[PDB]
């Protein structure tokens, strides 16, 4: 659930 | 294997060059007058700050607060660049996205401070893409607790810069940093550590070819990773002093996201 | 040049053996039942601490007893690390202020490094191998006391995965002590000269003693930053204890080490 | 007179001699 706790970094990634 | 390690070094250096507009090469060229760029404007006190706000880069604030917002602005752009760079590290984008996020979360500030060292000297730091040069003394003179933020970064930079690294070394070193298997919360440690061992081998060959006659440069550079961690830890503690005592110290959502439950 | 680096390694290993009564070799011998020394007493709950306590030599709540027993060990460990440091060539010729600074910053990192030698995933040897206290029991101590050892077990399980031996550890803890980035050093250069020679001996040591463990040298240098995070967290927990618990003065030598540490 | 050696009396005592 790390990615769900970091939506902005996730969006930068994908 | 030595030729693929050298190809990996070249790949990393090219992605570094595509990802970070202001390299160490250009910062050194600025700081030693070898460029054709005009010299930075030198900000060394309040009065020279006011003089060079006049000609070059009305929402009046606290100078200490303006410094705060400027460093946050650079930090957000640096995070975006480090993420772009990270995606080119071979193997990185095949890892479980949760681990990708965790490695970004823990490694970005360590890379920010590493690359910040490229723009610093004993007396100050280049700002605004080389257009200005803000002195250590001036940064140190902002009202408490704001005056305490940069001094540990200058200390670290003078020690890190004593290693005389170049952009080609630095690309592999920040890759090593990103692929750290000991980040809290990693799901799959093993593929991370597999990629990092190849990055480490490429870094060792790189430092040996690029800096013969600098004995044990590889070991000194690996030791700087611990300086980087202490700097991050202390910076987080100072931000929390700042968030507890000042008004409207709200960070950009991406930095909030990064510092949420960091250590 | 390789023979001088190997003589340095042998010198360091001999001083390690003279300075630390319980080596990793003997701790491994306890933990896999291979010694002829009697087995440790296993402390796993409140009642077994009292049952094995008579083998512990100490002169003067379970958690308070664990705290005291630990402090006693830490003070003896500082003394052993100081003797070892004294045998490092060049160390005792440095300006005593620097000798003091390097001890001050390095002792706990070495304590945690060598503590890993006495740990497996289920517990830690105490009192020179005479006892064995389980991880679950330390984790079950009333807060904040239950939180002290658990991060060390985490580190130890990863550090022991490097399968270092006493001969590796002697050079690695020497490297640790001679760290040029200790805050407050007056002359960094002789320090860094000694450390570069220690580093060369460590690199040759790991290459001969652990071929087929690629980049072991770099993995071991990364553990130094692991040690630093461990020290930082331990200091924060000590301040929970000093702020919340009643009468928990540290031994004056540990107070001396932590005063104005970072 | 005032330096790190003086601020660490017991460490200093341990470090001397041998
Ligand atoms: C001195 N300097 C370059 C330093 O740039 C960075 C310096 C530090 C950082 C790390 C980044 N820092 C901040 C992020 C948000 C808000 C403040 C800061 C500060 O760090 C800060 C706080 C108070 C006073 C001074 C700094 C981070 O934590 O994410 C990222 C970039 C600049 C740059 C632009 C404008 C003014 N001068
Ligand atoms: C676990 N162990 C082996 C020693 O391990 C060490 C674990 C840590 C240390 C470092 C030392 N820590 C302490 C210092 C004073 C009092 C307690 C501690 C603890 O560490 C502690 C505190 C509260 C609860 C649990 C532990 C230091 O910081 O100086 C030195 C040694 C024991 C335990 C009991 C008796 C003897 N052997």
């Amino acid at each position: 659930d790390a990615a769900s706790k970091h939506k902005q970094l996730s969006e930068l990634l994908r | 294997e030595s030729a693929d390690l050298r190809a990996l070094a070249k790949h990393l250096y090219d992605s570094y060059i595509k990802s970070f507009p202001l390299t160490k090469a250009k910062a050194r060229a600025i700081l030693t007058g070898k460029t054709t760029d005009k010299s930075p404007f030198v900000i060394y006190d309040m009065n020279s700050l006011m003089m060079g706000e006049d000609k070059i880069k009305e929402q009046s604030k606290e100078v200490a607060i303006r410094i705060f917002q400027g460093c946050q602005f650079r930090s957000v752009e640096a995070v975006q660049e480090i993420t772009e760079y990270a995606k080119s590290i071979p193997g990185f984008v095949n890892l479980d996205l949760n681990d990708q996020v965790t490695l970004l979360k823990y490694g970005v500030h360590e890379i920010i401070y590493t690359m910040l060292a490229s723009l610093m000297n004993k007396d100050g730091v280049l700002i605004s893409e080389g257009q200005g040069f803000m002195t250590r003394e001036f940064l140190k003179s902002l009202r408490k607790p704001f005056g305490d933020f940069m001094e540990p970064k200058f200390e670290f930079a003078v020690k890190f810069n004593a290693l005389e690294l170049d952009d080609s070394d630095l690309a592999i070193f920040i890759a090593v940093i990103i692929l750290s298997g000991d980040r809290p919360g990693l799901l799959n440690v093993k593929p991370i550590e597999d990629i990092q061992d190849n990055l480490l081998q490429a870094l060792e060959l790189q430092l040996k070819l690029n800096h013969p006659e600098s004995s044990q440069l590889f070991a000194k550079l690996l030791q700087k990773m611990t300086d980087l961690r202490q700097i991050v830890t202390e910076h987080v503690q100072l931000l929390q002093v700042i968030k507890k005592t000042e008004t409207d110290m709200s960070l950009h959502p991406l930095l909030q996201e990064i510092y949420k439950d960091l250590y």
